[PDB]
RNA sequence: UUGACCUCAAAUCAGGUAGGAGUACCCGCUGAACUUAAGCAUAUCAAUAAGCGGAGGAAAAGAAACCAACCGGGAUUGCCUUAGUAACGGCGAGUGAAGCGGCAAAAGCUCAAAUUUGAAAUCUGGUACCUUCGGUGCCCGAGUUGUAAUUUGGAGAGGGCAACUUUGGGGCCGUUCCUUGUCUAUGUUCCUUGGAACAGGACGUCAUAGAGGGUGAGAAUCCCGUGUGGCGAGGAGUGCGGUUCUUUGUAAAGUGCCUUCGAAGAGUCGAGUUGUUUGGGAAUGCAGCUCUAAGUGGGUGGUAAAUUCCAUCUAAAGCUAA
RNA sequence: CACGGACCAAGGAGUCUAACGUCUAUGCGAGUGUUUGGGUGUAAAACCCAUACGCGUAAUGAAAGUGAACGUAGGUUGGGGCCUCGCAAGAGGUGCACAAUCGACCGAUCCUGAUGUCUUCGGAUGGAUUUGAGUAAGAGCAUAGCUGUUGGGACCCGAAAG
RNA sequence: AAAUAUGUAAGAAGUCCUUGUUACUUAAUUGAACGUGGACAUUUGAAUGAAGAGCUUUUAGUGGGCCAUUUUUGGUAAGC
RNA sequence: GAAGACAUUGUCAGGUGGGGAGUUUGGCUGGGGCGGCACAUCUGUUAAACGAUAACGCAGAUGUCCUAAGGGGGGCUCAUG
């Protein structure tokens, strides 16, 4: 679409956009990442600081699989609890009759916090959980079965 | 180089790849071809599905260690366990996992179920002339399918016993990262003397 | 071993209806065997010693079994079978020399 | 001395094969520099240009000395994704993947290692004949330094017990396969200009047939075709559909029970240096020099090594349709 | 009195992608992405669906790993809108988004050290001018295009070379 | 110590009165960082003015400079 | 016949090695080679009453030194005539 390009806007224009007293001379101050280290390391330092070096220590191996940390919370939760029966466990909200909920089986195994929630008696079968988390999900009536 | 602030990208693109660069303009092509190899397989191959039956089984990690999938074969102890071995499974239709096996009892049941379903499916005939026609379905895997076979029970009560779960793995965290550290001291309390 | 069902700890993974593993022919793959151990004592009386192997079965009634033991690292490899090989040493030195 | 064995051979020797082309694409190797870094040796370029060797429609890849560290997964491939991340680097420029997920696609298996030991039971070549991609009457040699048969890691043999089960394969013509041989609606009626009718305007017809072209200008309707199936051809062929000839058969094979066994690939493995390649970093593969192992043992477990098991395949031998 | 340009006709110079930053446009909307593949098709169109995985919501640490409510999600000022009263003006209250700002929330770090302790795990509270690409009742996913991008022939032409 | 150039200052985020918090601090709820409410509308506090006051976004091009005024360095002097 | 487990030959380490490769071989600068540093710096000035402010402008310093010449207090008053 070189229609609405101002390249059509600025033909006959002599420069063509990149001037005449300097222009755009192919490779200007170097090619791909000029001089980082270099003269171009004013560029870096206000705007990218921290980019040249190493940091910690180093990991073989490190699939991100075994690092897997799907962490979810409190604000919401009740995300996972299905439409159709969310009403019923909502207002309705009773022990014995509580929510069975699987995250493993779901894709969420840590299970954190935010916003409280209302205080209703839900079992929630989690991997790991956090400690001021487990903490609200008691208070209501909510409850932790570890599986894998 | 580098104009003004813009965002760092590490492009691979300096080396003969507009040799080796194909976009795929036989895309659905292939598609259709696909179907036509299934057709023209199932022409000569008269009434068979075109698919064995696919083991089911949980994934393995961290991460997929919650769905279980279609996994190889069935093992000896599964064509043992559907009432011949595994050289008359194959020769009918059904998978055989030579290097796999049988670890957990939960599969081994939803695939013996799984086992019976296709072994009162397959309508196998004879070889000397009569073998009587019946129909025939495209599919297998697709025909009976694996919806994460027993994952548990919507409605059940609450167990308040106290446990925390946090504090449970907290000390179980210690239990794990103190096994061997805690049995160096207790190979020193093993010999006073 | 059956796992503790909960996320971590000494056993990390869900403790489900375990099964005891089918017959694994491959764990047993190095096998005695009456075949290959009657022909195998027969090459320790019809090639015997090897050069090598006179200078440490010697070398570890010079020193111990810590000059021939560092040595045979140099005239093998993996400390393992390095270690493996001094135990067919001390087996010639008095099923042979004795009686 | 006679028939010989053991070894090198041997002539336009019988009957056969191997040598080039081609290098879009595979596998090897080889081996850059410019440029980049604003210079430049590091590195990049590039595990790439040229050079060189041997095939195919696909090819290498592929049945585990795998991957993971899971309830574990279960030949490798391609793809989205992983992730331009882990990782390498004057840790400067830059360089940079694999398990599994989704997926298409799906295949399995076979040789040495054993006593055939009541009988070389396995085959070349060649020759009268014959129903031939071959064979029988017959004979040498290959060959007992191991051929058949045997079994092989998923296993499996000898002894017995006491039972059951699976069919083997050609003619005949169709279907399945490749090219296909060929018929195949619709008009040439008229006016207006026109060299000429395919034109301005009509007037009919076909429309499972307005693809397109051509024909003396814009042709759906004139020529071929088209769309649509039919009737024949040359062969392929027992996949399928079965019928006729052959019961071939005191033929072999798979599955169940106890015991004993259970052979499983080496100047290789790994280690120690050089250096190449590198995501692979106190070894990622690889070649060389040297060393030179074992049998509940060994390869792997991505920070070196010592140390008890655990996990995990059975290397070093082979083909294999997508 | 620097340079090309005798003169005329047609080729001929900020192009595209791969992944992005800017400004804005639109679907859905904490979802989204159908199109890798599978069903269908007059047939390369269009149309449909999946399990995926991505990104986002979750961050803070070198990693172990830990992981966001004193409080109506809040104290203080200015604020649009609404409201009510008022002849107007405004008095006054309710003050989204947002701007300045005090404590607070979580991580890492520096501290302290109640609990019990397979006797060194564990670590509430009161804390520190510390601290960070966050929370303070989601705004992204997906697409087209516009200025800039950097990997490539990279605005078009040319070096000695190698 | 001139002229000439220069920074600040001219209000509802202000002033006058009350007095509530603090682990601050003070001999001292003393003071102060800070609020509650009470009094005063544009002579609400010199002049004059505004394609509106304010503010984030965002990217090109320029990063060789040269003349005149007075002050002025070098330099004989310079169209240096 | 000679030479003989030393040479030959396979492989490392060691040495030599512009014979061969590849490359730089600062720049600023009254052109530049040269000197100098007017290069990271800094004393007063140049700077024309804030500040800011060229030049190979000008009269110069900088790379160290001190467990006391430093810290803190106490007593004392120095050059000089």
């Amino acid at each position: 679409p070189s229609r609405f390009t101002k390249t059509r806007k600025h033909r006959g224009h002599v420069s063509a956009g990149k001037g005449r007293i300097g222009k755009h001379r192919k490779h200007p101050g170097g090619r791909g990442m000029a001089g980082g280290q270099h003269h171009h390391r004013i560029n870096m330092d206000k705007y990218h600081p921290g980019y040249f070096g190493k940091v910690g220590m180093r990991y073989f191996h490190k699939q991100q699989a075994h690092f897997w940390k799907p962490v979810l919370n409190l604000d919401k939760l009740w995300t996972l609890i299905p439409e159709d029966k969310r009403d019923q466990y909502l207002k309705s909200a009773s022990k014995e009759t509580a929510p069975v909920i699987d995250t493993l089986a779901a894709g969420y195994g840590k299970i954190l916090g935010k916003g409280r929630i209302p205080n209703v008696p839900v079992i929630v079968k989690a991997r790991f959980v956090s400690k001021l988390a487990e903490e609200k999900i008691r208070a209501a009536g909510g409850v932790v079965e570890l599986i894998a | 180089a580098i104009s003004k602030n813009l965002p760092i990208l590490k492009n691979h693109f300096r080396k003969h790849w507009q040799e080796r660069v194909k976009v795929h303009f036989d895309q659905a092509g292939k598609k259709v071809s696909r179907r036509n190899a299934r057709a023209t397989r199932a022409a000569k191959i008269a009434p068979r599905p075109l698919d064995l039956l696919r083991p089911v089984v949980r994934a393995p990690t961290v991460k997929y260690n919650r769905k279980v999938r279609a996994g190889r074969g069935f093992t000896l102890a599964e064509v043992k366990a559907a009432g011949l071995t595994a050289a008359y499974a194959r020769t009918i239709g059904i998978a055989v996992d030579h290097r796999r096996q049988n670890r957990n009892q939960e599969i081994f049941d939803a695939n013996v179920q799984r086992l019976k379903e296709y072994q009162s499916k397959i309508i196998v005939f004879p070889r000397n002339g009569k073998a009587p026609e019946a129909e025939q379905v495209l599919s297998a895997a697709a025909t009976f399918p694996i919806a994460q076979p027993a994952t548990d029970v919507e409605a059940r009560a609450v167990q308040d016993n106290g446990e925390s779960a946090f504090r449970t793995l907290r000390l179980a965290r210690s239990e794990k990262k103190f096994r061997g550290i805690r049995e160096k001291r207790a190979r020193e309390k093993a010999e006073a003397e | 071993t059956v796992k503790t069902g909960i996320a971590i700890g000494l056993n990390k993974g869900k403790k489900v209806t375990s099964m005891t593993p089918a017959p694994k022919i491959s764990y047993k793959k190095g096998a005695a065997s009456n075949r290959t151990k009657f022909v195998r004592s027969l090459v320790r009386e019809i090639a015997g010693l090897s050069p090598y192997e006179r200078r440490l079965i010697d070398l570890i009634r010079n020193s111990g079994e810590k000059r021939a033991r560092k040595v045979a690292k140099k005239r093998l490899g993996s400390f393992t079978r390095a270690k493996a090989k001094v135990e067919e040493m001390n087996n010639i030195i008095a099923a042979s020399r004795r009686h």
